[PDB]
């Protein structure tokens, strides 16, 4: 306490954007502490004033007792050739597991198109589908060749069944099984502990949200006649992002973490050719006043994304994102995506009536995403640090 | 809650009643299991399978199911939780001596922490309820009027009833009326809810309906709220950045 | 299969003959089998293995030929897909009883309840609903000249669609006359609504509506000016007060079900028109109205599935022109237009749908709604535990076969496993549909295939599959991108309200609902937390019903008072002097009051008033049911009241059981134990028979004391011989009506718990179908004068099913009043002679009044001055109620009820009037005088307080009630300083005596020094034994209980050993006992008898009765639901006096039979808590241990 009112820039500290790196001095000892014993007191200094960045501080912490670069490998991009070729055994499983909604098989068909092996890709879920993988997993053993099982996770007990034939099996030197999962409990205990375990996640951001919509969906698809319904897309592209990052702040985002994937975004973009295709009528362009705004709008908060919205509060921030976006004052040449971004300065939406250049304009975005762009507060990311902070502490007591 | 004959006639009492019902009956279990924790701490008592695990939650600090019969937020951890029981159940000991020596009455005029409260919307329910049977109205005739009063002690009217620990998530409101704040949550020093006659005025554009969510996890909703925005301020605004109320933070 | 129809051969005569040369050789290797039944001589049989293996080959091959026999009549006919293998053999054998095919047309088609045929059964003219409305076909379908079974009902059906459409060209045509006009006269209109069906009757005028809106816009759309919208809502208005007029009227049930859902079809016209007015559109593609489910109809296209097209936005669909009888049309709300519209867009996409939400939400019945607004057929798979698994492939293949929907009302009910597997074939399915969605595939031909059962089904692309779910949970990961969810979860319960009431003709529709709607959720939130209890949309629409019964009633009672009259009648003019808010509250309190609790009844009345403040609900008068009643419970010895008036709350209760009979058939009494529910049923019964003149017969059925198979009957699968059970012989005796038993009202009561297992036959038969289907086959109809009534003492393990099926009266235990019982047994005292057995108890009904019988005996004048003496203490403050109080206070060995201490109490004074009897009896010189008989009768009752009220309590508790007599009585009590109360005995004077006094000091011989059977007398011994001798005068099932090794077999053994006339059997009982125990004891020691009164099962040795020593009857197990069924066979047989052979289905009457038990406390391990309806009749002792005096004596 006494510190704490002595200290002039105490108040510019505990305001700064990064006080973790400035960390004072407000603790008493016999002898000078060494910088473990100062990585300590600033992590419970920070936990006690500023708990948002206790993660970042954690990490300090981290780095003044197992070095600077520790964590350093994890934000490179994982390489699974040296992982494949050496680390993992002929009988030792690949699992590949992916948040729901995103897929991690084609880290592997890269992998195998690089390597130069054969890889046989197979969709699980159905008893053809059974056959056909446990042929080619024989096939496989006995010709050192590379098996993808995708979706396992729709199979437990032919899981169980994998891998008690698995423990016996000796397969070749070259061998290699990829199971692909989403991540569900269902998912045996006894397959994850003998099985290699590689976790996907998607890139957060607008931005990266935006590039894998526009690479999901077909270039032909949205280079059809007339040319606005390239614009179309683009919107409902922005939108999709722009909700899905927004569910990354839930409570504060969305009353609850809806399952807003790709599911929604097949039928909003179906929804847009069919809508469009019957205001065009064939015509190579049509006015911004005569595509069916109210259709699209009404048809997305109420069918395609409404339908999981169950808070009337959340169909209101759906229905109030939805009369924002899909408007004719979106084909202006002023038209803004997100107003008051970082306070000064807010996007604004590209000229260009091609769906290159609309590729372009999100590939050029700034690499400075706050929750502005997404309508939200720019403390809502504070928060959310926040909450990380006191849950890694939770999980770290449960680690006791 | 002593029960009598004029007592049970008050919607209030009754709710107080219920809640002080299921107060002390978590409070003996949860004073029973710390007992026995420390009977096993202590050496004198020997670990059964559930002393066990629930030794194991308690040194992990996960919360134990047993407990927390009420509506807690999600992945909260035991700590938290014994402190807001132990605050709830101080609530309910002033409630308890408000309504057995201050009278039934003075159940109108105490001051109600709707985060201390179990179910807080049966609360809001007794409230109507008490304003119609007060005033011979009809209960679908009452709408909710909300008015936040900074000074300390505000008059309480007939129809109007004080509730504290309220949280502004978001913005800052200033003689009853909203602005968008860039703070993480404003607190409300006291909210009068006034139970008014329903009118067939037209909502003004200039008014938003928050949310009044029982807790932080915006899981449960209480009620909502009528407020008058400040400035030139959207109610898009609102809606976008997420502003609601929080009956315990 | 070969010998079940004889058409069977017929139709297989190659496979027949097949099976009859199998049938001949596997006949005589079972004859060598049966010569030679050692297992090495059949080894040992000549080539036996040889022929078994070619038996097999060829029974197989049959088996196929059968089951592709089959197969290719399901295919032929692909709604035989809904029916099992043995319905369709039914249906295809029984060809020429073409009767028989009336009961599976339910399951083959979706309002086709049945089909109506010529004179000889060789035409069909048309078909039927369930209801009863018929449709005529046009050309009717011959079956004669069309015999396959397959041909003439898909000719049927064909017939069906084309009917229905033709008439609906006919309905569209006359309906646009009406909705071109400006004054639609209601004679016409109610012509034009009796002339067509009511779908047709819908549909036609949403058609008219839609192409109204559809030319007003287009008009619009260069005109500029809203006039012709105007004219639409003019026309709508105009229509809807048509028939408002209408409904307020008295109309047949079926035009009334035609006007409501007019009503509600207008309704929503009204609100989408005023909608396209406000919002100002003025173009036809406008998504405001695309949005909107709009209806084109096409007369001139030849094939009728594509006469009529359904458009909702993007979605076009065509009518299916199924018959779907008189459905129950849904308020269409907006959550219901958000659920048409999702649902829509999902179809058109090709994905399922999938309405989420808690239940009673609307989901299942919203999806089945839009199905059936399409012309469709919709299959609802309840997934709760009786959910056909095995059936679900082929209802699959029916469903893609005939174009069917398919909805699960709660997807996440199923168990792993089917959920998995139902989840395979919905994903099949779905991707099959799909599959129709590629625009580049070659439409003109598309045989879309799915793999079902192990083969290709094609898929029509109109069928659809919905999966209703309950979060808390979510569809399984291989569904989710195959269906569009939808957040069903708030349905708007206001404004189905008010439509309801709007379609029920109150003016103040919006009002009520507004009121009603909060008040509902006021009483699903403010009332004690019951079972029985249901607030949810059902009960709300079901109130509002009755509430619209309540007005018409009302409507025709004025009416009438007026016709009466010289006054003048118009029914519009009633209807406005009409309080619509007072009718509400009292179908409110109609329906809800007899199923609350005591605690319930004024916190319902305070909501009330809450919500409807100032509007009082005023109970019917019954003024001749009421004074029936009075005079039954003045014959009955019971009391009577009127409102608040002792027994005001029995008398309610009972009139509230008498209109439930009224309105339900089947019910349930579920107050506690000893709250009045059997003489409540009991004295409504006597006085319908006085006042309606309708004889009156109650069956009162233990549903426990026997098995399940013993209550239904059975059927022996070795020799398909059949065996009525109780239930259903008394049901076939009901239907046969030998002695006109449809001339009498019977009652049957069943006056045991109801558990899931043995209500399940008995759910069809409370249903509304009120129909009893056996094992064997028959369908027994429930008679109209039959209720069936149960008379429960709780419902924990009753499913909501038979809770919702029946009406309910709880009895709580504030209807019986102690006053009330008090009166009872004082009357029953100073009327009934105790003495007077068979004589003098038909005097009793012989005698209305008993003029001259006033000194019927001495014993009658005694206890008549008994109950003057007894009088005083049993006030409403007397001692007996304070005693009863502070008993109420003490912890006693068992769960304490007020009747098991009221009825030893009354068996206890009982006796000392019976003591005051013999006393006279040794002294007729000197009759018991006045100033003694007073002084010995005030010591007894406090003597018979303290045994009856503390008789399970502690000697601590003992003394504590003793002490607390002593301070609240003036009678002269012991003076003893430290003796207790109880320790003393009322001789027949007036004076007490100590009980030590009449102790003898025996002596043993050298042997035998600790025999089982020597008992040393004691204080307490001696004392139990008058105890015993009390309650056993009056055959009390007896019970003593206590720690172990106290003396309770043996003190009892020995009391009973010592009456004379008295043969004892010890009967122990353990966790294996069963009423079969009972059966045997019966059998040994016991003979039937047929007087002509009844069979009477009476002891084989003369003038002696038979006592059944049950030493343990803690012991016997209870069910999974928590029953002992030899208890309850023992509470039969103390209650009602007997009970049911399980073989001649007849009531047996015990004679001279007792029961006494003993047991160990409850706490202790192994031991049941008894049932307080079994309690009721018991006297409970706690026989503790001697202690250091009793023990010095007898050792
Ligand atoms: N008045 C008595 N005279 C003689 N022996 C007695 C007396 N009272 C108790 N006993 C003795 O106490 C024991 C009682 O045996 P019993 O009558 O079988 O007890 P219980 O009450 O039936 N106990 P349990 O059946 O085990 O719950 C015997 O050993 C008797 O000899
Ligand atoms: N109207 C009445 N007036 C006076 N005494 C009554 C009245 N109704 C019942 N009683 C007394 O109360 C006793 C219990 O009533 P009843 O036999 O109808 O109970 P029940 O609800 O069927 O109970 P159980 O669950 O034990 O079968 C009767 O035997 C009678 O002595
Ligand atoms: N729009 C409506 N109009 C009239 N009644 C409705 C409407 N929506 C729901 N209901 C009523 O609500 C009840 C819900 O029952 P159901 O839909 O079968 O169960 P669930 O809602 O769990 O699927 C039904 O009895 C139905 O009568
Ligand atoms: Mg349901
Ligand atoms: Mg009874
Ligand atoms: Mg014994």
């Amino acid at each position: 306490i006494a510190k704490v009112q002595a200290d002039e820039q105490f108040g510019i500290w505990l305001d700064s954007s990064s006080p973790e790196q400035t960390v004072p001095y407000l603790w008493s000892e016999e002898t000078p502490a060494t910088p473990i014993g100062q990585a300590i007191h600033r992590l419970l200094l920070i936990q006690a004033f500023r708990p948002d960045r206790l993660l970042a501080m954690a990490h300090m912490f981290v780095s003044t007792n197992l070095g600077e670069s520790f964590m350093s490998i994890m934000e490179q991009p994982l390489d699974l050739t040296h992982i494949v070729g050496t680390e993992v055994k002929p009988n030792t499983p690949v699992l590949m597991c992916s948040v729901p909604g995103y897929d991690a098989s084609g880290h592997v068909e890269d992998l195998a198109a690089e390597q130069n092996t054969q890889i046989t890709s197979i969709a699980i879920g159905s008893a053809e589908g059974f056959n056909q993988a446990d042929k080619a997993i024989n096939t496989a053993v006995k010709s050192g060749r590379w098996v993808m099982l995708k979706n396992v996770h729709l199979a437990p007990g032919w899981l169980m069944q994998l891998e008690k034939k698995l423990h016996s099996l000796q397969p070749h030197a070259c061998f290699r099984l990829f199971l692909t999962m989403e991540i569900n409990p269902k998912v045996p205990v006894n397959l994850l502990r003998a099985g290699r375990i590689f976790v996907f996640e998607p890139p957060p951001g607008v931005k990266a949200n935006m590039l894998r919509t526009f690479s999901s969906i077909p270039v032909s698809r949205i280079c059809k006649s007339p040319n606005e319904r390239a614009r179309l897309y683009f919107l409902l592209a922005w939108f999709h992002a722009i909700i899905q990052e927004r569910l990354r702040y839930a409570p504060l985002g969305w009353s609850k973490k809806y399952e807003f994937g790709e599911s929604d975004l097949r039928s909003a973009c179906d929804t847009v050719d069919t809508w469009l295709d019957d205001t065009a009528k064939g015509r190579q362009n049509i006015s911004p006043d005569k595509i069916p705004w109210s259709a699209l709008k009404t048809l997305m908060a109420q069918s395609i994304y409404g339908g999981r919205v169950d808070n009337e509060f959340d169909q209101r921030l759906l229905n109030t994102f939805l009369e924002r976006l899909f408007t004719t004052r979106s084909f202006d040449s002023e038209f803004k995506l997100a107003c008051k971004v970082d306070g000064h300065k807010d996007i604004q939406m590209p000229d260009g009536i091609r769906r290159e250049e609309f590729v372009q304009w999100v590939e050029l975005l700034p690499d400075t995403q706050t929750p502005s762009w997404l309508g939200l507060p720019n403390n809502a990311e504070r928060v959310l640090l926040t909450t990380q902070g006191v849950d890694m502490i939770s999980k770290m007591l449960k680690m006791q | 809650l002593k029960r009598t004959v004029e007592n049970i006639k008050d919607p209030l009492f009754r709710f107080f009643e219920r809640e002080v019902k299921m107060g002390a009956k978590l409070l003996q279990d949860v004073r029973q299991d710390l007992a026995d924790v420390v009977q096993v701490c202590e050496g004198k008592k020997k670990q059964t399978n559930y002393l066990r695990t629930l030794i194991n939650e308690l040194v992990k600090g996960i919360l134990p199911r047993s407990w927390s019969h009420y509506t807690v937020p999600a992945g909260m951890t035991v700590i938290q939780w014994v402190s807001d029981f132990s605050e709830r159940i101080k609530q309910l000991q002033n409630i308890s001596l408000a309504a057995a020596s201050g009278g039934a009455k003075e159940l109108k005029n105490i001051h109600v922490c709707l985060g201390g409260l179990f179910v807080p919307e049966a609360y809001i329910t007794a409230t109507r309820q008490y304003v119609a049977q007060a005033n011979s109205w009809s209960l679908e005739e009452l709408c909710l009027e909300v008015n936040v009063t900074t000074s300390q002690g505000a008059t309480l009217d007939a129809c109007s009833f004080g509730v504290t620990g309220l949280k502004l998530q978001g913005a800052t409101c200033n003689n009853n009326k909203l602005s968008l704040s860039n703070a993480i949550s404003t607190a409300l020093p006291l909210t009068q809810l006034r139970w008014v006659k329903q009118t067939n005025t037209e909502k003004k554009a200039s008014v938003v309906t928050l949310p009044v969510y029982l807790n932080f996890t915006r899981a449960d909703l209480i009620f909502t709220v009528d407020f008058e925005i400040a400035t030139k301020e959207d109610p898009r605004s609102f809606y976008e950045r997420g502003v609601a109320v929080l009956c315990t933070e | 299969i070969f010998t079940g129809s004889a058409d069977i051969k017929h139709l297989l005569p190659v496979e027949t003959q097949r099976f009859q040369s199998i049938s001949t050789e596997f006949l005589a290797l079972m004859k060598k089998v049966s010569k030679s039944p050692l297992v090495m001589d059949v080894l040992n049989i000549q080539g036996v293995q040889r022929s078994l293996e070619r038996l097999a080959d060829l029974l197989g091959k049959i088996q196929k030929a059968l089951g592709e026999y089959l197969e290719r009549e399901r295919s032929s006919f692909p709604r035989f897909y809904f029916v099992g293998d043995e319905d369709l053999l039914e249906i295809i054998g029984n060809s020429k009883n073409v009767a028989k095919l009336q009961k599976h047309f339910k399951k083959m088609f979706a309002g086709v309840s049945s089909i109506i045929l010529n004179e000889d059964n060789s035409v069909v003219l048309g078909i039927s609903s369930r209801e009863g409305e018929e449709v005529m076909f046009k050309t009717p379908v011959s079956i004669t000249e069309h015999p396959k079974i397959n041909e003439w009902l898909t000719l049927v059906e064909k017939e069906m669609r084309v009917t229905l459409a033709k008439l609906l060209a006919e309905s569209v045509t006359e309906v646009e006359i009406f909705g071109k006009a400006t004054s639609i006269d209601p004679n016409t209109y109610i012509t034009w609504i009796d002339k067509y069906q009511a779908q047709l009757v819908v549909l036609s005028a949403q058609i008219a509506w839609s192409e109204n809106v559809e030319t007003a816009l287009s008009s619009m759309g260069g005109g500029g000016d809203a006039a012709p919208l105007h004219s639409v809502l003019s026309n709508v208005e105009v229509t809807l007060n048509v028939l408002a007029d209408s409904v307020l009227m008295e109309q047949p049930p079926l035009r009334r079900r035609k006007l409501e859902h007019l009503i509600t079809e207008l309704v929503h016209q009204r609100d989408v028109t005023r909608s396209l007015i406000k919002s100002k559109i003025d173009n036809a593609k406008s998504f405001e109205w695309l949005s909107q489910m709009r209806f084109y109809f096409d007369p001139k296209q030849t094939d009728v599935l594509q006469q009529l097209s359904i458009q909702m936005a993007n979605a076009k669909f065509n009518y299916g022109f199924e018959y779907l009888g008189v459905q129950d049309k849904l308020v269409q709300t907006p959550l219901t237009d958000r659920c048409y519209l999702t649902m829509t867009q999902a179809l058109e996409a090709r994905l399922g749908g999938s309405p989420f939400g808690p239940a009673g939400t609307g989901k299942t019945e919203s999806v089945k709604a839009l199905g059936h607004q399409l012309g469709r057929f919709v299959l609802v798979f309840n997934c709760d535990e009786t959910f056909d698994f095995q059936a679900m492939g082929r209802i699959f293949v029916g469903l893609c076969q005939v174009g069917a929907w398919g909805c699960f009302d709660e997807f996440n009910r199923l168990e792993e496993r089917m959920l998995s597997a139902v989840s395979q074939q919905v994903q099949c399915i779905q991707e099959a549909l799909r599959e129709h969605s590629n625009p580049n595939y070659d439409k003109t031909s598309a045989p879309i295939t799915c793999e079902l059962l192990n083969k290709q089904v094609k898929v029509s692309p109109d069928m659809a599959i919905f999966i209703t779910m309950n979060p808390g949970s979510n569809l399984p990961d291989n569904l989710k991108k195959l269906f569009r969810s939808l957040a069903m979860t708030k349905p708007d319960r206001q404004l189905i309200a008010q439509v309801m009431l709007y379609s029920q003709g109150f003016r103040t529709a919006e009002v009520l609902a507004n009121k009603i709607v909060p008040f509902f959720k006021l009483c699903d939130e403010q009332l004690s937390s019951q079972s029985h209890y249901d607030f949810g949309l059902r009960a709300l629409k079901s109130v509002l019903v009755s509430a619209g019964n309540v007005k018409r009633e009302r409507i025709q009672k004025i009416k009438r008072e007026k016709e009466e009259r010289g006054e003048a009648v118009d029914e519009g003019e009633i209807a406005e002097n009409l309080p619509e808010q007072e009718i509400l509250i009292q179908s409110v309190c109609e329906t809800m009051v007899p199923k609350l609790v005591a605690e319930d009844i004024p916190l319902l009345f305070s909501l009330l008033s809450d919500v409807f403040p100032g509007v009082q609900y005023h109970r019917g008068e019954m003024t001749a049911l009421r004074e029936e009643l009075k005079k039954v419970c003045q014959e009955m010895y019971l009391t009577y009241g009127d409102g608040e008036e002792v027994g005001g709350m029995w008398v309610e209760k009972v009139l509230q059981l008498y209109q439930i009979t009224q309105i339900n058939h089947g019910l349930m009494m579920v107050g506690p134990s000893g709250s009045g529910k059997s003489m409540a049923w009991r004295v409504l019964l006597k006085a319908l028979e006085r006042l309606e003149g309708v004889e009156g017969v109650a069956h009162i059925i233990d549903p426990k004391a026997i098995s399940k198979d013993h209550l239904y009957g059975t059927l022996d699968p070795n020799t398909r011989e059949w065996t009525d059970g109780l239930f259903t012989h008394v049901l076939r005796k009901i239907i046969d009506s030998v002695r006109g038993e449809l001339q009498k009202r019977q009652w049957i009561v069943f006056d045991g718990d109801v558990d899931p297992e043995w209500v399940e036959n008995l759910n069809s038969v409370l249903d509304d179908n009120k129909l009893l289907t056996l094992p064997n086959g028959e369908r027994l109809s429930l008679p109209p004068n039959v209720r069936i009534m149960f008379e429960v003492q709780d419902l924990k393990y009753a499913t909501l099913a038979t809770v919702s099926r029946c009406g309910m009266v709880w009895f709580s235990e504030d209807v019986l009043s102690t006053d009330m019982i008090f009166n009872n047994f004082l009357a029953r005292l100073r009327s009934i002679p105790l003495d007077e057995g068979e004589d003098e108890a038909q005097r009793r009904r012989k005698g209305k009044e008993d003029e001259g019988e006033e000194a019927a005996s001495p014993m009658l004048q005694i206890q008549r001055d008994a109950a003057t003496i007894m009088q005083p203490y049993f006030t409403s403050n007397g001692l007996v109620t304070k005693a009863l109080e502070h008993a109420f206070q003490l912890e006693h060995i068992m769960d304490l009820t007020r009747l098991r201490c009221l009825g030893s109490l009354f068996s206890m004074l009982h006796q000392a009037c019976r003591n005051v009897a013999q006393y006279n009896a040794n002294h007729p010189d000197f009759p018991m005088q006045i100033e003694q008989l007073e002084r010995y009768i005030q010591r007894y009752l406090v003597y018979a307080i303290l045994w009856s009220l503390s008789g399970d309590s502690r000697l601590k508790m003992r003394a504590e009630l003793g002490e607390y007599i002593r301070r609240i009585t003036t009678v002269p009590l012991p003076t003893a300083p430290n003796i207790p109360i109880i320790d003393y005995e009322v001789s027949i004077s007036g004076e007490w005596s100590p009980w030590q006094a009449k102790v003898p000091q025996i002596e043993v011989e050298t042997h035998k020094v600790a025999a089982p059977d020597v008992v040393v007398p004691t204080l307490d011994t001696v004392r139990h034994e008058a105890l015993l001798y009390t309650w056993l005068a009056e055959h009390k099932p007896l019970v003593l209980c206590g720690p172990p090794g106290s003396g309770k077999t043996m003190t009892l053994f020995s009391a009973l050993r010592a009456l004379p006339d008295m043969e004892v059997v010890g009967l122990n009982f353990s966790s294996a006992t069963t009423p079969e125990l009972l059966l045997k004891t019966f059998d040994h020691y016991c003979e039937y008898r047929r007087t002509p009164n009844g069979v009477v099962l009476a002891p084989v040795q003369l003038g002696k009765w038979l006592v059944l020593f049950c030493d343990e009857i803690n012991l016997p197990d209870m069910d999974k639901y928590g029953t002992q069924r030899v208890i309850s066979f023992i509470r039969q047989m103390v209650e009602h006096g007997g009970f049911y052979r399980t073989s001649d289905q007849t009531w047996v009457k015990l004679e001279r039979i007792q029961f006494v038990g003993a047991c160990n406390p409850p706490t202790d391990p192994g031991r049941k808590p008894l049932s307080h309806r079994f309690l009721r009749h018991v006297p409970v002792v706690y026989v503790d241990y001697p202690g250091p005096a009793s023990l010095t004596q007898i050792y």
